[PDB]
């Protein structure tokens, strides 16, 4: 659950 | 454009939930109207009958 938002933080700040 | 997209969604989204709350709101004060000028339309009547009870 860490590394989903992780990965879809990014994605958004791409 | 990933999170430029996704920015413009989140507004969209955002825009949605104000159109929706307005509406909400409208009918909020149509429910209150409905007491007032529901109101003035008694007392009108009151007054008639007071009037002619007083003639008799």
């Amino acid at each position: 659950q860490r590394q989903v938002i992780f990965e879809c933080s990014k994605f958004i700040e791409v | 454009s990933q999170k430029n997209g996704i920015a413009t969604l989140l507004q969209a989204e955002k825009e949605a939930h104000e159109i929706v709350s307005k509406a909400r709101k409208y009918r909020q004060d149509k429910l209150k109207q409905a007491k007032t000028d529901a109101a003035k339309e008694i007392d009108s009547y009151k007054i008639q009958k007071d009037k002619e009870l007083k003639e008799f």
